[PDB]
């Protein structure tokens, strides 16, 4: 990874867009548990028959 | 040195001689070309952002 770019080009360095999370000005209450799939941030979680932490998911057998 | 008896005539004796060496040296020729491929990223001890 050693070329130094010799051309004429635009670009961007980013774009930030910030991420309101709260809505309301309730209690947070927090935990850790097990997971039981790979989870990314801020998704929404069941449990299994198990007790791990699946990613929800409706209308599941 | 040899015995000899007072009447007789002697003993003659050899000798020795030399030896040679020779030697040439050999040549050495190492070099570097120099891009601007090489010249422009960027040396370590530079702050980050602007070099």
């Amino acid at each position: 990874t050693s070329l130094p770019n010799y051309l004429a080009g635009n670009g961007d360095l980013g774009s930030w867009e910030p991420t309101q999370i709260f809505a309301g000005e309730a209690d947070i209450v927090t935990e850790g548990g097990a997971a039981g799939a790979d989870i990314e941030i801020y998704q929404v979680i069941a449990k299994n028959a198990a007790g791990a932490m699946v990613p929800h998911d409706p209308t599941a057998t | 040195a040899p015995f000899v008896a007072p009447n007789v005539q002697g003993r003659v004796i050899k000798e020795s001689g030399y030896n040679t060496k020779t030697f040439k040296p050999a040549y050495v020729k190492p070099k570097h070309v120099i891009d601007p491929n090489m010249i422009i990223p960027r040396q370590p001890g530079e702050a980050l952002g602007t070099g």
